[PDB]
C-alpha cells in the first residue's frame, strides 16, 4: 500500500496511472489492497466517462459528414467498407475503454455502483454499432 | 435538567408516520436523519421515508428527502462515504441514497433473494476503517449479511445466525464495541441478547443471556472511550418495561432499572460521560440516569407535549443534545445541560466504583 502510494507520489497523468493499474491488475484482487484504493478509482472513472461520451459524440456526427470518409475515399477504400471500418474501429475503442474499466474497478465491474451505467451504456452503444445491416444492403 | 432546542416536523412527508430510526453522521454532527414506515392514511403515497435534517441552520425544511416503495424501519449514513444514506426497509431491501442525485428513488437495492434479505431489516450500520469497511445487515430470520457499499448486488459475507438446537434467533437490535469489527453483540425478541462474532472459526452466536422476560426493542454498548475502558458493558430496552445494564463478562444481569410504568422503547448511551444513559418509554418520558450520581432514579426526566409514545432516541455525538422520535414523525431535541453530561476528571473513576459495589 505504501508503494500504491507511491504510484501518485511518481505518476504526473492519467495514462500512466492507467497503465500503472493494468500493469498491478492482479494486485487488487486481494481485498485490503482493493478497499486501499478508493478516491482514484473515481476519478479515473469520471475520465472513462468522458472519454466515451467523446466517443458518443464522434458517433452523433454521420459518417458521410465526417473527414473519415473523405479519406478513405481518398486513400482508395470504398466508401461502404469505410463505413464498416469505421464502425468497427468505433466498436474496438468501446471494447478498449470498457477493459480499462474492468482493470480499474477490477473483477466484477457490471455490479459496481459505477460500472452498472458503464455497461448498459456499452451494450446499448454497441448493440447500435452492428454493421450487418450495411453488409446486408450493399449485397442486395 | 434538559432543554428543548428544537423541533423538527414535515407536513407533507413525515405526518401519520412513526420514527423508527435516528443517526447523527460523524462527518457532518449537525446532520440527524430519520426513518418512517408506511401510512395508513396515505396509500397512494410512498411507503418508506428517510428525511434528513440539520440543526446549523434554523429553517424548518427537511433538509434531504428520500423515499422508497418498501416501508424503511432503519436508516444511517455511511462512515467513510458522506454522500450516501443506508436503509433497511421491510422486504428486506438494504436501499441506498446519494444526496448528489437528483432522484429520490433508492440508486441500489439488493435483491429479495434467498442470497440476501428476504425478511424485514431493523439493524444496517457500517463498520471498520476508512481503507476497509463494510455494511453489516441483520434481518429478523437472523440471517447477517456483510456487504460492500460499492456493490450491493450480492453480499460479501452472509450466514444465519443461530445458537442452540439450530433455532432461528429474531434479532431486532444490534451495537458493536468502539473500534471492534469482529465482535458484536444483538438484542432478539426472545428476549436474550447474544454476543457473537462476525468472522472466523468460531464466527456465530457465542454466548447466551437469559435475562428479560419480553422482546427487546433495543441494545446499545458503550460508547465512551476514556481512562477506564468500559466497552464490555452495553444495555438493553425491551416490552417488559425494564432496562437492563449488563456486561459480557457476566452472563446473569449486573442491573435492571425498572422505575418505568410502561414499555421503554429504547436506551442509549451517552458517548462522552461513561456513566450518564438515557432511555425513552411509550409514555412520553425521556429518562437520563446518571449512575454515578444515583442508581436509584432518572437523575433527569422530561415529558414531550401531548405525551405520545416516543420509539426511538439518539446522542449527538458530542453528547449535549439528544433527538427522539415517536408515533406521529415528531422529532424533538433536547439541549442537555453542562453539570450533567460533561464528566468530571473523576467520574470514570465514580463508575468504576459504582460497578464494583454492585
Amino acid at each position: 500500500t505504501a508503494r500504491l502510494r507511491d504510484q501518485l507520489g511518481t505518476a504526473k497523468n492519467a495514462n500512466e496511472m492507467f497503465r500503472i493499474f493494468s500493469r498491478f491488475n492482479a494486485l487488487f484482487v486481494r481485498p485490503h489492497i482493493r478497499g486501499a484504493i478508493r478516491e482514484y478509482q473515481t476519478q479515473l472513472i469520471q475520465r472513462v466517462k468522458d472519454d466515451i461520451e467523446s466517443l458518443h459524440d464522434k458517433f452523433k456526427v454521420q459518417y458521410p459528414q465526417s473527414q473519415a470518409c473523405k479519406m478513405s475515399h481518398v486513400r482508395d477504400l470504398p466508401p461502404v467498407s469505410g463505413s464498416i471500418i469505421w464502425a468497427k474501429q468505433i466498436d474496438r475503442q468501446l471494447t478498449a475503454y470498457m477493459k480499462r474499466v474492468e482493470d480499474v474497478l477490477g473483477k466484477g465491474w457490471e455490479n459496481h455502483v459505477e460500472g452498472q451505467k458503464l455497461k448498459q451504456d456499452g451494450d446499448s452503444f454497441r448493440m447500435k454499432l452492428n454493421t450487418q445491416e450495411i453488409f446486408d444492403d450493399w449485397a442486395r | 435538567k434538559l432543554s428543548l432546542n428544537r423541533q423538527f416536523f414535515d407536513e407533507r412527508w413525515s405526518k401519520h408516520r412513526v420514527v423508527s430510526c435516528l443517526d447523527w453522521s460523524s462527518q457532518y454532527p449537525e446532520l440527524l436523519v430519520a426513518s418512517y414506515n408506511n401510512n395508513e392514511d396515505a396509500p397512494h403515497e410512498p411507503d418508506g421515508v428517510a428525511l434528513v435534517w440539520n440543526m446549523k441552520y434554523k429553517k424548518t425544511t427537511p433538509e434531504y428527502v428520500f423515499h422508497c416503495q418498501s416501508a424503511v424501519m432503519s436508516a444511517t449514513f455511511a462512515k467513510f462515504h458522506p454522500n450516501l444514506v443506508v436503509g433497511g426497509t421491510y422486504s428486506g431491501q438494504i436501499v441506498l441514497w446519494d444526496n448528489r442525485s437528483n432522484k429520490r428513488t433508492p440508486v441500489q437495492r439488493t435483491p429479495l433473494s434467498a442470497a440476501a434479505h428476504t425478511h424485514p431489516v431493523y439493524c444496517v450500520n457500517v463498520v471498520g476503517t476508512q481503507n476497509a469497511h463494510n455494511l453489516i445487515s441483520i434481518s429478523t430470520d437472523g440471517k447477517i449479511c456483510s456487504w460492500s457499499l460499492d456493490m450491493l448486488s450480492h453480499p460479501q459475507d452472509s450466514m444465519e445466525l443461530v445458537h442452540k438446537q439450530s433455532k432461528a434467533v429474531a434479532v431486532t437490535s444490534m451495537s458493536f464495541p468502539v473500534g471492534d469489527v469482529n465482535n458484536f453483540v444483538v438484542g432478539s425478541e426472545e428476549g436474550s441478547v447474544y454476543t457473537a462474532c462476525r468472522h472466523g472459526s468460531k464466527a456465530g452466536i457465542s454466548e447466551m443471556f437469559e435475562g428479560h422476560q419480553g422482546p427487546i426493542t433495543g441494545i446499545h454498548c458503550h460508547a465512551a472511550v476514556g481512562a477506564v475502558d468500559f466497552s464490555h458493558l452495553f444495555v438493553t430496552s425491551s416490552f417488559d418495561w425494564t432496562v437492563k445494564l449488563w456486561t459480557t463478562k457476566n452472563n446473569k444481569p449486573l442491573y435492571s432499572f425498572e422505575d418505568n410504568a410502561d414499555y421503554v422503547y429504547d436506551v442509549m448511551w451517552s458517548p462522552t460521560h461513561p456513566a450518564l444513559f438515557a432511555c425513552v418509554d411509550g409514555m412520553g418520558r425521556l429518562d437520563l440516569w446518571n449512575l454515578n450520581n444515583d442508581t436509584e432514579v432518572p437523575t433527569a426526566s422530561i415529558s414531550v407535549e401531548g405525551n405520545p409514545a416516543l420509539n426511538r432516541v439518539r446522542w449527538t455525538h458530542s453528547g449535549r443534545e439528544i433527538a427522539v422520535g415517536d408515533s406521529e414523525g415528531q422529532i424533538v431535541i433536547y439541549d442537555v445541560g453542562e453539570q450533567i453530561a460533561v464528566p468530571r476528571n473523576d467520574e470514570w473513576a465514580r463508575f468504576g466504583r459504582t460497578l464494583a459495589e454492585i
